[PDB]
RNA sequence: GUAAUGGUGGGGACUCAGAUAAGACUGCCGGUGAUAAGUCGGAGGAAGGUGAGGAUGACGUCAAAUCAUCAUGGCCCUUAUGUCCUGGGCUACACACGUGCUACAAUGGCCUGUACAAAGCGAAGCGAAACAGUGAUGUGAAGCAAAACGCAUAAAGCAGGUCUCAGUCCGGAUUGAAGUCUGAAACUCGACUUCAUGAAGUUGGAAUCGCUAGUAAUCGUAUAUCAGAAUGAUACGGUGAA
């Protein structure tokens, strides 16, 4: 299969800055020359909330929020040392958030 | 009913004092809040009040009593057998 | 990778999808690796799904593959039908005005509603009882 | 049936009690076997009485009467009678034929 | 008020052993609980049933006639002019038609004594079938009711 | 037309049932019944000859309690609780719910009726 | 809510069993939602207002 | 790989997941309509006349609800109406009304074998394989911050045996005995299991409620609050009409 992979899943509630994070890893990767598995896209997680409008006893009206994780998935052959010191190092804009695995 | 990997409940103030009053001739009355205590056999023929919230009711224990709970003889609310 | 299998196509209902494979034989059929009237207990349902090889006269010398889930038997019965329909359209276009005339290229996109908050289902209320 | 007589932040003496219930019997003569229910609730919130009175008929028809006042007596004077008037419409609605 | 209700569904004609549409319509009327192949069945095997207590072959024949036996042709509907309300005859249409005969069979049918369930509504089945029984006496009571009052006939609006 | 403890069973009914009609039996306990004095319990209790029967009272007064004793001792536990003027005992002295059920609404399968 | 109750919630009670949840923000006792540690009328305010990321409208 | 598992090596074909786009706008055709606006059918098309559902609720009304979520004018208490704890109580009854669940039974009850889902949840939390146990559950720890594993082999259904219109193998309330789990504690005042106990109830008067299609009807599943405890509430799918 291989020898090994670098999984970094990234998690983000908004969809374009975490899109804009996926590509800068992307070029920042193949600036690096490793090939690269295809940014893959996970299920949107979403979980939905139901609460009452009124403060006081009107039952049958309420409103109703979501919270939506947005999560892709980017998996890195033949690790580098350099490969991995540069991906721990790249900054990040606010609101994407990355998690590595080795 | 509780398992009996865990036996019977008696709290500890409780069960000292029962020990005190077994090793004291004298039957004094032990007064008590515990109602969740379990009548162990040993406690038998004691005399108890217990708090049901407004008066301290008193109860002689016979053999017959135990398995029970303190609070299962202290009636909590009061009726008049009419509803008006 | 031999493709023996001719045509492809796909089908859903409710909840079900279904994949269909047209290949060359005696219009045996095999569903989830078992055998189709096995499969599908009910024999309403089987002929429910193979009413588009009766209407389009070619059952017997195409065998089938299905490789069905979700939803219920009804769905998978429905979505395997429509799946049949569009195989049938990948292979002629000879079909495709005797299916769309028995409707079988429009597929049923009613699915179940969603429950309504104040509501015990999607349309039913709670009891009124003015008086 | 019979009459439904709830009160909200006041206490019946049983003068007035039984003065709605010297009201009330008009209506067992002509009305109580035209009607599901019939509810007054008293209230006492504004240093003054609100009063809900609240008919049902039988073929459907709901009627409602609200009313404020200062003394308990004159208050349930007007409210009952005011009522039984409606309800008498009602029944007159139904019987012209 | 906005008429000219969208067009019935209509496509269940029953693929399943005559390709007729009627069986399907009688086999909805019978359903409880949303059971369809509870239904399906003790149609299919009732109506086996009167075949063979009938000994005939074909089995549309006899089901459709006994269906035909109740189907009924004028009705009573009221309405009302001036604080008056009369209860006019007026001519049914051929799915109310069906509707009203198998909904007579079915109440029959169920409110009878009986052992089993194709039991029940086969021997209602060949009761309509040789006119006779529960079924057949409400559609004759309706014909003849209506009939009895044909004085009103001319409000059919 | 056997006769067990007193009761005597229906014939007609199926024995497996019909044992349910002895106080102090039930389904499952007339399953080890039957299946404990190795009769077919969907034999009727109408071809049931008199060895096997004695068979039958053998396993009932000998592993179970039934009406007489049961009764006899249900009474006794019933009036122990009474006696001693426990919470449950006086519960059933006025005739109430015991295991703290609704006694507004709904409690009138023991209250009787209205 | 009552500032004595918020604090005695936050305390550290004699076992688990004894402590309640509370809105922190507002120490209602109840409607209490442990996602945001908070009670339905402040979620409501404040996730209308957008104070609360990842939280918008739900159309179903 | 003998399983059970795409399980293993493999493969982008498909489903699928999610980003970016196309697509349905009376666009086109016929009839009618004041040359109109509109309107009834037809073609194409997954979708046709707002496709279906949700979100979105004008000026104002009812001195409508809420000082008890918060904020707040005035008034009021200041070893008190404040505050810490123990226990009781919010679970009290001759009664009346409203909301639901389970039934009264044959489109069914019970026994055995077998088949098909979706949406969700897991960090003091999910907790498997197995074994003990009729059972509630117990010992154990694999795997998992999880479209990776677990909850979780969904139930109606289907294939057989049995019941025979019987207050019944229908109904499971009520009580007795012994257990399970939670936590320091569950007697008043928890849930569940095993065994017995087997009541009212024969489709319910006047009157009244919900619903136009995946809708009523019915069968299960999941979540929120939560140590524990839902027939309520929120959400999901199965069968599926008149
Ligand atoms: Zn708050």
């Amino acid at each position: 299969i291989a020898k090994d992979k670098i999984r970094v899943r990234l998690f983000s509630f908004d969809v374009k800055i975490l899109d804009q994070s996926a590509e800068s890893i992307v070029k920042a990767v193949q600036k690096a020359k490793a090939q690269i598995k295809g940014p893959i896209p996970l299920p949107t997680k979403i979980k939905k909330y139901t609460v009452l409008r009124s403060p006081h006893v009107n039952k049958k009206s309420r409103e109703q929020f979501e919270m939506r994780t947005h999560k892709r998935l980017i998996d890195i052959l033949e690790p580098t040392s350099a490969l991995m010191d540069s991906l721990m190092k790249l900054e990040l804009p606010a609101g994407v958030e990355v998690d590595i695995k080795q | 009913a509780r398992s009996i990997k865990k036996g019977p409940f008696i709290e500890k103030s409780l069960y000292q004092k029962v020990l005190s009053s077994f090793g004291s001739e004298k039957r004094v009355v032990i007064k008590t809040y515990s109602r969740s205590s379990t009548i162990i056999p040993e406690m038998v023929s004691l005399t108890i009040s217990v708090y049901n919230g407004k008066t301290f009711i008193p109860i002689y224990i016979t053999e017959d009593l135990v398995g029970h709970k303190l609070g299962e003889f202290s009636p909590t609310r009061i009726f008049r057998g009419h509803a008006k | 990778f031999s493709n023996v299998n001719l045509s492809m196509g796909t089908g859903r209902r409710k909840s079900s999808v279904a994949r269909v494979y047209i290949r060359e034989g005696s219009g045996n059929i095999k569903v989830n690796n078992r055998d189709f009237d096995s499969y599908i207990q009910l024999e309403n349902l089987r002929t429910m799904a193979l009413s588009p090889l009766v209407l389009t006269n070619t059952l017997g010398k195409y065998d089938l593959y299905i490789n069905v889930y979700g939803g219920g038997i009804s769905g998978q019965s429905g979505a395997i039908r429509h799946g049949i329909s569009r195989a049938l359209f990948k292979l002629d276009e000879s079909n495709k005005m005797i299916l769309r005339s028995n409707g079988f290229l429009t597929r049923d996109s009613r699915k179940v509603e969603r429950k309504k908050f104040g509501q015990k289902k999607a349309r039913k209320s709670f009891q009124f009882s003015k008086r | 049936m019979e009459p439904k007589i709830q009160t909200v932040n006041y206490s019946l003496n049983e003068n007035e009690k039984n003065f709605i219930l010297k009201k009330l019997e008009k209506f067992d003569t002509h009305i109580k076997k035209h009607i599901d229910n019939l509810k007054i609730t008293i209230k006492k919130e504004h240093e003054l009485f609100k009063l809900d009175a609240h008919i049902h008929f039988n073929w459907g028809k709901i009627i409602h009467i609200r009313e404020d006042g200062k003394i308990l007596l004159n208050l349930i004077d007007s409210a009952i009678a005011r009522l039984y008037k409606t309800a008498t419409k009602e029944k007159e609605k139904k019987n012209n034929k | 008020m906005s008429r000219k209700n969208k067009k019935i569904k209509k496509k269940v004609f029953v693929d399943t052993r005559y390709n007729s549409r009627i069986v399907a319509k009688f086999a909805n009327r019978m359903m409880y609980d949303g059971k369809k192949s509870i239904s399906e069945s003790i149609l299919y095997s009732s109506i086996d049933l009167l075949a063979d207590k009938l000994e005939e072959s074909d089995k549309m024949a006899v089901f459709y006639k006994a269906l035909d036996n109740i189907k009924p042709l004028v009705e009573v509907r009221s309405r009302r002019v001036g604080g008056a309300t009369y209860q006019v005859p007026v001519e049914v249409r051929e799915e109310r038609r069906e509707a009203l005969a198998m909904k007579w069979i079915i109440f029959a049918a169920r409110k009878s004594s009986g052992r089993s369930m194709k039991e029940k509504l086969s021997n209602e089945l060949l009761n309509a079938y040789n006119s006779t029984g529960a079924a057949f006496k409400k559609k004759e009571d309706t014909h003849r009711m209506a009939e009895a009052n044909k004085a009103f006939t001319h409000y059919r609006w | 037309m056997a006769r067990i403890s007193g009761i005597d069973l229906p014939n007609n009914k199926q024995l497996k049932i019909a044992l349910t009609s002895i106080y102090g039996i039930g389904r499952t306990r007339a399953l080890e019944v039957c299946n404990k004095s190795s009769i077919s319990p969907s034999k009727i209790a109408k071809d049931l000859d008199n060895d096997e029967v004695n068979r039958l009272r053998k396993v009932i007064e000998s592993d179970y309690i039934v009406e007489g004793k049961l009764r006899s001792e249900v009474a006794m536990s019933i009036k122990r609780l009474m006696d001693i003027a426990c919470y449950r005992g006086v519960r059933h002295r006025k005739g109430l719910p015991l295991r703290g059920q609704r006694t507004k609404t709904n409690a009138r399968t023991r209250k009787g009726k209205r | 809510a009552k500032k004595s109750m918020i604090i005695r919630a936050l305390r550290k009670p004699k076992y688990k069993t004894r402590q309640n949840n509370r809105c922190k923000l507002c120490g209602r006792p109840r409607g209490y939602l442990r996602d945001f540690c908070m009670c339905r009328i402040c979620f409501r305010k404040y996730a209308s207002e957008g104070l609360i990321p990842g939280v918008s409208k739900s159309s179903w």
